[PDB]
């Protein structure tokens, strides 16, 4: 029993984190085989962080301008290039701890584990969802750029996020590992703002199923709704529309609990219309949308 | 507001 | 910015998890130098769980009755002993990935990271506080016994918790790494119940300070309270009494924010008496008590 | 109910 925000074990990623320094600018890099990946913001100077021309900045650098450190072991840079908002620094040593991995671009609503790092040293691990407005609600300070988000399948690490920046509302923006930003954001300190966000409906339903699996049943009712009538209510409360594909992904959960998806949508509707009346679900007085259906199965089945 | 690039100082 | 329930990186602990099996009973063990530590419940059978005599069960076993696996590599047990509720299995191979470590016994109100494991394999990592009634609100299924809770300082792992059991309310009970239970619990499937729990006041205050450091200020007020008047309200809402020791450990957070501890206690009092009126603090509609003052500082800017 | 010792079963 129990249901927690649970990260993947971070060991395989800790062994890939390095420190990258250019002048007085430092951040984290990801060391896979003989390539270190890091945000190109490391070549930005403190005086021109507003309008950097990174192509210019990069031409003016040489390999020896990049200080890469795996702990105390200094890694010599022997080649450099820029792909979108990430730098690829070729080093003379392949990381002997490189895991099986892939670079993937995740969709809004999917979750991943963040290994927050400073000066190349892992400091903490937590779960995040990619919000519909393409930000994440992380916990990041100066020096955290280059920390990565990932999922693990068997022993294969899927890197999906590299951290770059913080937006004015205190949420976080970054790229995939090919350097393409999630969301309409850019790696410079100009005026930028997160778009309006929405709640991930399929995840709230997943978490209601988790709640039932853990014995919370007070929010169930004998009613059912149509998908169209539910989406009518969802729009009113700024929830993403629920699609037939979402209903299908919730199948294993409905099957295990015996609660049809549209029966649970009737519970969600009542919770949206009336609130919780002082009760809690899995320890929360708010409807939680940062667990996917997959996250619930992983934790309630213990994979 | 402006974005903050969260590199650090050495 | 931001404030999340953040676990320590689990790498140094993952390399210590093994699988221990006796007959058809399996659970997890912790492999440090040439010793594997695990719950003694592994020597029980499905029939000896209501009132087992573990001294008896252990004399009836030999080294070869314990199958220890570090992945697929089988570890040969060359000695066994029982310390309180844990077994120590001496093995022929010292763990080459043993971190600098110590065993510590934590107090109620302190937090730690749990590496949940099944069959010797890590499955996830999360933060947990030791509740005032000595349970933890974990996430544990059958097979998770032997998973450990830990804190990391520099490169030193302080192991503080080994998982044993789930109580009828769905909360979790275990031992320190010397095998002594936290709380008045025993490793038998008898009727046992967590005592009444309370809210960790010093942690709620730490977390209000985190909220201020992150820009939530709506709950502040111009009032201050006495420690005595605050504790009358804490008693009414089932919060632990706040001591001068707690006021002192909030010192750095109070200095950084410029909000005196007893000024923040007047905020907490108002929040207890009136609620949040539809507002949230750091993304929560409830007052959060699972962050220590140390957890706030570690994670927040200064 | 009673406490549950959360060992697992194997083969």
């Amino acid at each position: 029993s129990g249901f927690r925000k649970m990260a993947f074990p971070s060991g395989k990623v800790e062994g890939c984190m390095v420190q990258v320094t250019c002048g007085t600018t430092t951040l984290n890099g990801l060391w896979l085989d003989d390539v270190v990946y890091c945000p190109r913001a490391v070549i930005c100077t403190s005086e021109d962080m507003l309008n950097p021309n990174y192509e210019d900045l990069l031409i003016r650098k040489s390999n020896h301008n990049f200080l890469v450190q795996a702990g105390n072991v200094q890694l010599r840079v022997i080649g450099h290039s820029m792909q979108n908002c990430v730098l690829k620094l070729k080093v003379d040593t392949a990381n002997p701890k490189t895991p099986k991995y892939k670079f993937v671009r995740i969709q809004p609503g999917q979750t991943f584990s963040v290994l927050a790092c400073y000066n190349g040293s892992p400091s903490g691990v937590y779960q995040c969802a990619m919000r519909p407005n393409f930000t994440i609600k992380g916990s990041f300070l100066n020096g955290s750029a280059g920390s990565v988000g990932f999922n693990i399948d068997y022993d294969c690490v899927s890197f999906c996020y590299m951290h770059h920046m913080e937006l004015p509302t205190g949420v976080h923006a970054g790229t995939d590992l090919e350097g393409n930003f999630y969301g309409p954001f850019v790696d410079r300190q100009t005026a930028q703002a997160a778009g309006t966000d929405t709640t991930i409906t399929v995840n709230v339903l997943a978490w209601l199923y988790a709640a039932v699996i853990n014995g919370d049943r007070w929010f169930l009712n004998r009613f059912t709704t149509t998908l169209n009538d539910f989406n009518l209510v969802a729009m009113k409360y700024n929830y993403e529309p629920l699609t037939q594909d979402h209903v299908d992904i919730l199948g294993p959960l409905s099957a295990q609990t015996g609660i049809a998806v549209l029966d649970m949508c009737a519970s969600l509707k009542e919770l949206l219309q009336n609130g919780m009346n002082g009760r809690t679900i899995l320890g929360s007085a708010l409807l939680e949308d940062e667990f996917t259906p997959f996250d619930v199965v992983r934790q309630c089945s213990g994979v | 507001t402006s974005a903050v690039l969260q590199s650090g100082f050495r």
